[PDB]
């Protein structure tokens, strides 16, 4: 059994910033990545970023390169993802995902939880 | 005035001077000089009586003056690894050594006595020779001052003892007042070789830039440097040679010229050292007295 | 002026590198030559751990023909190295001094260049900038090379200070534009020096110095009537200007020129209670695990071989006897085997003294004698 | 030997028989010669020259030493009428 | 002008004796130290031999140690790496490097690699040459709105390594995707090459895969058409 | 196309940063402010090359045997430009004959001590391992300063007439040094004496000194003006008198005067003249590096005029008054190293002091 | 005698990266570094892991620390886009490392799934393999897998991934499994899924027999 809980978000203006967060607990957090999806009303469900284990790459999106910055922390066990230049368009429900592929580097995406991020 | 002690040496023979057991050593003449030393380290004796085998007779001796001798001809530098002492052997150093003096091994029979021993000690300046017994042929024992002091002190109890030993110092020219050799602490250990080599001294005593005496070196203190291998750093000051063995003497044995003649005698025997220097209250060195001045105003 | 126990004097000669200076102990005299580096001109590295890899390294580099260092003296102004001294001078003060020389003088010259070459290419060395004003000469009238891996500072920061700073002496690779250059330019040197030793001229010499540079990528070169022809086909061999055809070490020593006057000494590889009292603990004989007949027929045929006369009670009990060449008395002595176990044997001597009969020589310094051409012949 | 009595006075190298019948033992050596070879008397408390009194069992006995270096240690403690002597000779193979 | 070229390379059968050389041309072999390397397909280097003129000293790896004899010719400035009883493991290009063992500075003993060659292809397979076969891949006919199709042609059971494809609808192509060569479990080579194209390109256009090998002499073309 | 400066560590580099900030402001020329370590060696390893920095900030005892060398530019003062300074200080930076620098600031030791644990500061240099012999029954020290560097130890040494170059008519002497008197011989002797009767240690060395006297654990110390900051931040009450006497003679410290050096392999030589000349000697450029850390006596003497009400820089330029000037020659170049030498041989115990002043005699003009 | 083991990564142009070299035992300064480019020589970048071999300017930087061997590329060219292989020779034999690539930075983008049905021609000669395809999908990193009548089979499955474009960077990944004509029967229809790391839901695409 796994543990997922997101935090922040919420009611924020557009172009602003926002942080958002996500943890998990009770298995080891260095041998594994963490995700961020994105699920539009009315579209299918679009990747934003990725993070390795150690720091090795960050990986973005065509639409979200240059706009969005996520991190990882090994102390806290938390990650962190710093939303600047944000869009009305893009108001979405934001998903955190957890890889179960152990000792390789693929990637089986799911989503325990999810909160809603709408700008106004 | 001497002649209860010359008519000693000429009755009592010098049969009597040897001890019970004695460690002898003799060297190969076709033996290198480089383990010779380390030789006389190890068994600890300062005198070698050297065998030719080509010649079958006693050819030489072998001491720390010869030590002293080769360790001031053939030294170059402390950097320059000494070669010349590991590849000479005895025959090839003496016959560069011994081609002005040609002095063939003094000695003297058992069966004659004390009085022509001490002669010849004193006349042909050696410290140190042997005997050799002419039915047999073999040496028996190396004599030295100290043994021939040793001897002498036990057998003064009788009754013409005052003679001379109730006199002074100062008056009676007992040591040698003219010429003193010193050297400084600061001084290398090679400018006492030049000393040992130049003068036929023995022992240099060490002073201050003032003159006080706080240290002793002697041509003893030169065997522990080949002792501890460091006979190619001649370099060092005479100080770090003497903290060789400053874990266990006291100081230096001085003397006063006012002191009479047999409490410095009886202070030589007993704390078995060659040789005292006279002192002041100032503490300035006016002299050096040793045995074969001492021997030499006893033969007399 | 003052390095450890040595004053310094005038200039010896002058280097690219730093200056070289004589210097004379101040007690006995000996002269120390001390070649001083400029730290303000050349210094690549501050690190004083490459400094003490360089201390390490250079120290164990011994050779009878290879001038030997002594220490490596740190200052914040200079860099200290204390060299030996020799009384000959420079290779090229020799040559132009002398002018020509003898083929049995040079083939010694050369062979022991040769010698030291080889020692630093199995050290894994070479001498780039090689020439007869960087080989030395003794009062012996060896051969001296001066310095052996010093040429890697000049080879370390541009490949057109070899050229510029050293424009006669420089390999047809260096000026052809080669980054590396190896052991090729340390036979290419050894031949023109050998050139010098045999010719006393320069083999390549212009006055316009490109056009000294084209003559030394040419391959042709002046040839004398004076040398027979093996020698200048070894010349030939060995001062080809492309390096596959160049010779090697194995190249010359299987060369009949080359072996003609060889010391055995060049080539280190054949194939191609004040005092301390320390105890010892002594033996007796010698124990032998043999059969004690077998043991008695070696000792047998030792004093026969030695000339010895003698004579048995029992088998085990030998009464040798022996007269001196020298010495007209005669000795007398006695041989005995002993069983400490079943595997091994003791053999033991044992001397009896002259009666009546007041020998010459000593009695037991010739039982010593007895016994030292004994055990060598022994040998057990 | 003049003053010797032996059963053969020949005294010739080339006479030499190695033939003999008899097989016996050679005769076994004193407790006493153990001892001395097995320890030798150095004193520390005293001057390095200045050794204990020898045993009257072994006089004329050589003792040699094994070889570091090229020099060969032997050496024998020799008796006068009333002394005792002990002479070190060294000399290289 | 130093140029390491190498020969005696091409195909062999398992279990026979292959010697291949190295013609060192601008430097001296005594001297320095040639050394022999593996590059698997897909994996990184590997170090094989060595020999050492010099002082006569040789070196192996732990995998090949007393099977693979190498040999030096000063003569002719060669290195001869004579294997013997090879497995169907080694399989791969053999480049021919020199060793530079020396001081290049008084502090920093240079242990590198300064001059590589170009290396030969060595392949070890039991089976025999055989001509290759391609078949005509078929697109599937149901579709994504607004998506393309992708179109490909199929070569399997080939023999050797390199080939040479073409199409017929021109000498340039756009969307090209050249797969590379994948090693079977039955000896032999497979081989995939697609090309993304517009769907609405496809009932217009015709496509005509051109498969061409050298080495087998077989120039077989294969129209491909969209079927269910 | 810029300004490279390289200053000690120990400085204010921030109020030459502000400066350099405040030229960007004005032409748009950046300054880029470094502080390597040991910059009298790495300087001409660079300055011979032609690149590295294009001015550099030193006293003038290195610049002698900079001039030598063809290092330094050949400068060209006004006249009031001239009278703004100080006469000795331009005769301080004279090479012979030749200007070669821009005088900055005078530099002098003087005697620091803690108010808190010494009220009254000692005149006698000897009675201070008898204030010891009170001090280490408190767990405080005396006086713990400098000793791997031969700036500090010197005024002890020279205080009974050692001297480094015999100074008769513009010309140093090279042959005449006072190393191997009598005082010189005294003052080494003490202090040996001082390290050897445990009053001192003799690893101490600035680093250390330094972090002892913020946290209080020294009653005084011997260092420069430049510190003074570093003192304000521990907030120690600390003050400032005059060097004690020696035997009835005064202490003799080498009076630094800092300098600017110009690169003559620079192209900026103009544009760096015109900066300096403008900004770095006037009332306002001297106030920004004041605020970071007090050069002390400067060599303006309108900014000086104001300057002087501070007691700590009396008593500084009363020590430079009665001390000795730095001489310029490049023979001093061979004498830091070899007094500092002699004075790690002696301190260490590997050397006497007769070993160590006869090797700072023989190493003195040439080595 | 030893094996060596250097990390794994990929970056954008001008980044500076960082590549370790762990020692298994007690070495000295003798470590290379060789750049080789794909079908071509390996060439020689630092010699010894501190001092700069001759030829390739200053960009290339190494640094030692104990056993930890570092190779630190700044500034990265636009044609420094290779292999990279440690290089230990101070024991005596001369092992290599696993060899590191170094890729260019691009977006995620979502691949295309393609499944093909295998064709009449082959399956007359008895040797039939369907093949599913995914084109311009990046990350390299994906994980196919053969869900066949609902079975995960494996060990018949290769996979042939090609290189990335010189102008798009993309990658292109074929995953031949091959069945014979009597494996048919029981399987009616296969899938081939796939799980990348841009694909929230891994789709799959299915043909059935007999069309
Ligand atoms: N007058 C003296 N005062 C202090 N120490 C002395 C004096 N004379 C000798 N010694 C010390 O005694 C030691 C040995 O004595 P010395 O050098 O006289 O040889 P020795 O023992 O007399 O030799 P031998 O015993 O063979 O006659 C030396 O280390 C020396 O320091
Ligand atoms: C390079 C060279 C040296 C060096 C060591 N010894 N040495 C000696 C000299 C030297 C230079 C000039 C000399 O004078 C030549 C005239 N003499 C006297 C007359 C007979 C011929 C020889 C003699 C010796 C030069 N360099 C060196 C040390 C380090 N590096
Ligand atoms: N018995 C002797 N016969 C001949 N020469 C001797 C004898 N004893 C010593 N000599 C020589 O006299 C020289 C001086 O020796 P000496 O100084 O008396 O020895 P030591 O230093 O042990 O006192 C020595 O070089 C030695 O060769
Ligand atoms: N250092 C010395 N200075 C002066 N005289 C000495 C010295 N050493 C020995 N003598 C004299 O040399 C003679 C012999 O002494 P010795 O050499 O000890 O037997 C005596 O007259 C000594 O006084
Ligand atoms: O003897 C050491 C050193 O002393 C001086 O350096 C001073 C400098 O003048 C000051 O401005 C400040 O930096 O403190 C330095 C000492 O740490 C001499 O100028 C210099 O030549 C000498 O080496």
């Amino acid at each position: 059994q796994v543990q997922l809980q997101e935090s922040g978000g919420g009611l924020v203006q557009p172009g602003g910033s926002l942080r958002l967060s996500c943890a998990a607990s009770g298995r080891t957090i260095s041998r594994y990545a963490m995700s961020w999806f994105r699920q539009a009303p009315g579209k299918e469900r679009e990747f934003v970023a990725v993070a390795r284990r150690s720091g090795d790459g960050a990986f973005y999106a065509d639409s979200v390169q240059g706009r969005f910055t996520v991190s990882r922390d090994d102390a806290k066990n938390t990650v962190y993802l710093q939303m600047n230049s944000l869009k009305p368009e893009d108001t979405a429900v934001y998903y955190c995902a957890i890889d179960s592929d152990t000792f390789y580097s693929g990637s089986y995406d799911y989503w325990g939880q999810g909160t809603q991020v709408t700008v106004s | 005035n001497n002649s209860v002690y010359t008519s000693f040496m000429k009755s009592h023979r010098c049969y009597d001077l040897i001890p019970t057991s004695s460690k002898l050593v003799v060297f190969d003449t076709s033996l290198q000089v480089k383990k010779a030393f380390f030789a006389l380290v190890t068994n600890g004796v300062r005198a070698a009586p050297l065998w030719d085998s080509k010649k079958q007779s006693f050819v030489g001796m072998l001491t720390i003056t010869d030590f002293i001798n080769i360790l001031h001809r053939y030294y170059k530098s402390a950097l320059v690894q000494i070669y010349e002492l590991e590849e000479h052997k005895i025959e090839t150093w003496r016959e560069v050594y011994l081609q002005d003096s040609f002095k063939p091994l003094v000695c003297i029979s058992p069966n004659a006595s004390l009085f022509d021993a001490v002669s010849s000690l004193i006349r042909n300046k050696i410290h140190r020779l042997p005997v050799i017994d002419p039915e047999s042929g073999n040496t028996l024992y190396i004599l030295t001052h100290k043994r021939i002091l040793k001897f002498l002190k036990l057998f003064i109890t009788e009754f013409p003892k005052p003679e001379f030993m109730s006199k002074s110092l100062e008056e009676l020219q007992i040591g040698t007042y003219a010429n003193i050799a010193m050297v400084r602490t600061t001084t290398p250990v090679y400018v006492a070789l030049g000393i040992f080599v130049q003068h036929r001294v023995s022992a240099l005593p060490v002073v201050d830039e003032k003159g006080r005496v706080v240290d002793i070196y002697s041509k003893f203190d030169v065997i522990n440097l080949a002792a501890e291998k460091t006979y190619n750093n001649l370099d060092v000051s005479v100080t770090k040679a003497l903290q060789h063995r400053s874990h266990y003497f006291e100081g230096v044995l001085k003397c006063y010229l006012h002191e009479t003649l047999e409490t410095i005698i009886n202070r030589l025997v007993e704390a078995e050292v060659h040789r005292l220097v006279v002192v002041d209250e100032n503490d300035v060195v006016k002299g050096i007295v040793s045995l074969s001045d001492i021997l030499q105003a006893l033969v007399l | 002026v003052k390095i450890g126990h040595y004053i310094l004097g005038d200039t010896l000669g002058v280097g690219t590198f730093g200056k070289v200076k004589v210097g004379k102990h101040e007690l006995t005299g000996h002269k120390v030559a001390v070649k001083i580096l400029n730290r303000q001109k050349i210094r690549s590295l501050d690190v004083v751990g490459k400094i003490r890899r360089e201390i390490q390294n250079l120290k164990l580099f011994r050779h009878p023909h290879i001038i030997k260092l002594y220490q490596v003296i740190s200052t914040p102004s200079d860099i200290f190295m204390v060299m030996e001294y020799v009384s000959g001078g420079e290779l090229f003060d020799y040559i132009c001094k002398n002018g020509r020389l003898d083929e049995k003088e040079s083939r010694r010259l050369f062979q022991q260049i040769l010698s030291g070459v080889d020692y630093c290419h199995r050290h894994m060395v070479v001498h780039r900038d090689l020439k007869p004003e960087n080989v030395l000469l003794d009062a012996h009238m060896n051969a001296k090379i001066a310095d052996f891996g010093l040429s890697n500072m000049m080879s370390d920061g541009e490949f057109l200070r070899t050229s510029c700073g050293s424009p006669n002496y420089a390999a047809p690779e260096v000026i052809s534009g080669r980054l590396y250059a190896g052991p090729e330019v340390d036979i290419w040197s050894s031949g023109v020096i050998l050139y010098a030793l045999l010719c006393g001229t320069l083999p390549f010499d212009d006055d316009h110095v490109p056009t000294l540079f084209k003559k030394i990528c040419d391959g042709i070169f002046y040839t004398p009537q004076y040398l027979n022809p093996s020698v200048i086909s070894l010349l030939k061999h060995m001062l080809q200007v492309d390096p596959m055809k160049r010779a090697t070490i194995k190249d010359i020593r299987e060369h009949e020129w080359f072996k003609q006057d060889l010391p055995k000494y060049l080539f280190p590889e054949d194939p191609s209670k004040h005092q301390g009292v320390r105890k010892a603990k002594w033996h007796l004989g010698i124990r032998s695990q043999s059969r004690p007949n077998d043991i008695m027929a070696e000792v047998c045929r030792a004093i026969k071989q030695l000339d010895y006369e003698w004579k048995v009670v029992n088998p085990y009990y030998l009464r040798v006897r022996r007269k001196n060449p020298v010495t007209s008395t005669y000795s007398k002595m006695s041989l005995q085997l002993y069983q400490v176990d079943s595997r091994t044997y003791l053999l033991d001597f044992r001397s009896i003294d002259d009666e009546l009969t007041p020998r010459p020589g000593s009695h037991t310094i010739e039982f010593f004698e007895m016994c030292a051409n004994l055990i060598k012949i022994l040998a057990q | 030997d003049l003053s010797s009595s032996p059963p053969g006075p020949y005294g010739q190298e080339m006479y030499a028989f190695r033939s003999a019948a008899r097989f016996k033992s050679p005769p076994i050596l004193p407790p006493h010669l153990l001892q001395v070879i097995l320890n030798k008397d150095t004193n520390i408390s005293c001057d390095p020259a200045l050794l204990p009194e020898p045993n009257h069992v072994m006089l004329n006995h050589l003792y040699a030493l094994s070889i570091k270096d090229s020099v060969m240690v032997l050496s024998a403690t020799h008796r006068y009428k009333k002394k005792y002597v002990t002479t070190l000779l060294y000399k290289p193979i | 002008e130093v140029q390491l070229v190498e020969s005696g390379g091409g195909l062999v059968q398992p279990g026979g004796s292959l010697r291949l050389s190295c013609a060192a041309s601008g430097f001296n072999i005594y001297y320095y130290s040639i050394h022999w390397v593996r590059q698997a397909p897909g994996k990184g280097l590997e170090w094989v031999a060595s020999i050492y003129p010099y002082s006569g000293s040789t070196s192996y790896a732990d995998s090949v140690k007393g099977r693979f004899t190498i040999s030096a010719d000063t003569s002719k400035n060669t290195a001869y790496l004579q294997m013997n009883s090879l497995r169907a493991e080694d399989t791969a290009v053999y480049y021919c490097a020199r060793y530079y063992p020396y001081f290049i500075s008084y502090y920093s003993k240079m242990e590198a690699m300064d001059y590589w060659g170009q290396g030969t292809l060595v392949t070890v397979s039991s089976a025999s040459t055989k001509g290759p076969s391609v078949f005509p891949l078929a697109p599937s006919s149901k579709s994504t709105s607004g998506g393309t199709a992708a179109l490909g042609c199929l070569v399997k059971d080939y023999f050797p390594e390199p080939v040479t494809v073409s199409w017929n609808s021109g000498a340039l192509t756009s969307g090209v995707h050249t797969f590379p060569a994948v090693l079977q479990s039955s000896g032999l080579y497979s081989l995939s090459s697609v090309v993304t194209v517009p769907s609405s390109s496809l009932g217009t256009q015709t496509y005509i895969c051109n498969v061409n090998h050298k080495p087998s002499n077989t120039k077989v073309d294969k129209k491909v058409e969209p079927k269910s | 196309g810029k300004l490279v400066i390289w200053i000690n560590g120990d400085k204010g580099y921030n109020g030459l940063a502000e400066v350099g900030k405040k030229f960007e402001k004005d032409t748009g020329i950046k300054v880029t402010v470094e502080h390597p370590d040991k910059l009298e060696e790495k300087f001409p390893q660079v300055a011979a090359t032609g690149d590295g920095p294009d001015i550099i900030f030193w006293a003038h005892d290195r610049f002698g045997g900079y001039a030598q060398s063809g290092l330094l530019a050949e400068i060209t003062p006004a006249a009031a430009f001239q009278d703004k300074l100080y006469p000795f200080t331009w005769d301080a930076v004279r090479y012979n004959g030749k200007l070669i620098a821009y005088p900055i600031a005078v530099e002098a030791l003087s005697l620091i001590y803690n108010k808190d644990l010494l009220p009254n500061p000692p005149k006698t240099w000897e009675e201070i391992p008898a204030l010891d012999k009170e001090l280490k029954a408190k767990g405080k020290s005396a006086l713990m300063f400098n000793l791997q560097e031969p700036y500090f130890t010197w005024p002890l040494i020279a205080a009974d007439g050692g001297y480094a170059f015999k100074y008769e008519n513009g010309k140093y002497d090279i042959k005449d040094v006072g190393v191997d008197n009598a005082g010189a011989k005294a003052g080494l002797t003490f202090l040996v004496d001082l390290i050897k009767n445990k009053h001192m240690n003799a690893d101490t060395d600035y680093s250390i000194a330094e972090a002892a006297f913020n946290k209080g654990e020294t009653a005084m110390t011997i260092n420069g003006p430049w510190a003074w900051s570093n003192i304000d931040t521990s907030a120690v009450n600390y003050g400032v008198t005059v060097l004690p006497t020696f035997k009835g003679q005064p202490s003799k410290p080498f009076v630094g005067v800092l300098s600017a050096g110009i690169n003559a392999a620079s192209p900026n030589k103009e544009l760096a003249k015109e900066f300096l000349e403008n900004y770095l000697l006037t009332d306002e450029g001297l106030e920004a590096v004041n605020k970071d850390k007090p050069l002390g006596a400067v060599a303006l003497k309108s900014y000086e005029e104001e300057l002087a009400k501070d007691p700590r820089i009396a008593a500084t330029m009363e020590n430079a008054q009665k001390g000795e000037i730095m001489p310029n020659i490049p023979q001093m170049s061979a004498f830091w190293y070899a007094v500092r030498t002699a004075v790690i041989n002696a301190a260490s115990g590997r050397q006497t002091v007769d070993e160590a002043l006869k090797d700072a005699q023989t190493n003195a003009a040439e080595f | 005698q030893m094996t060596q083991s250097p990390s794994s990564l990929s970056a954008s142009v001008g980044d500076r990266v960082t590549i370790t070299c762990r020692a298994s035992q007690s070495v000295s300064s003798a470590v290379a570094w060789y750049q080789q480019k794909p079908g071509k020589a390996p060439k020689l970048l630092i010699y010894s892991a501190s001092s700069l071999y001759s030829g390739v300017p200053s960009r290339f930087s190494g640094s030692r620390s104990g056993t930890d061997f570092t190779l630190t590329i700044s500034s990265l060219q636009p044609e420094d886009f290779a292999t990279y292989y440690c290089q230990q020779s101070s024991s005596g034999p001369i092992t290599f490392g696993q060899g590191t690539k170094v890729e260019i930075k691009r977006t995620v983008a979502a691949p295309s799934v393609f499944i093909f049905p295998p064709s009449d021609s082959q399956l007359k000669s008895g040797t039939a393999s369907v093949v599913c395809l995914l084109n311009n999908f990046y990350p390299r990193e994906a994980k196919v897998q053969w869900k066949v009548d609902n079975a995960l089979q494996s060990g018949n499955s290769q996979e042939s991934v090609t290189e990335q474009d010189s102008k798009d960077s993309t990658y292109s990944l074929s995953s031949t499994l091959t069945l014979s004509k009597a494996d048919y029967e029981k399987h009616k229809v296969y899938a081939c899924e796939v799980t990348h790391q841009g694909l929230s839901s891994p789709v799959t695409k299915s043909f059935n027999r007999g069309e």
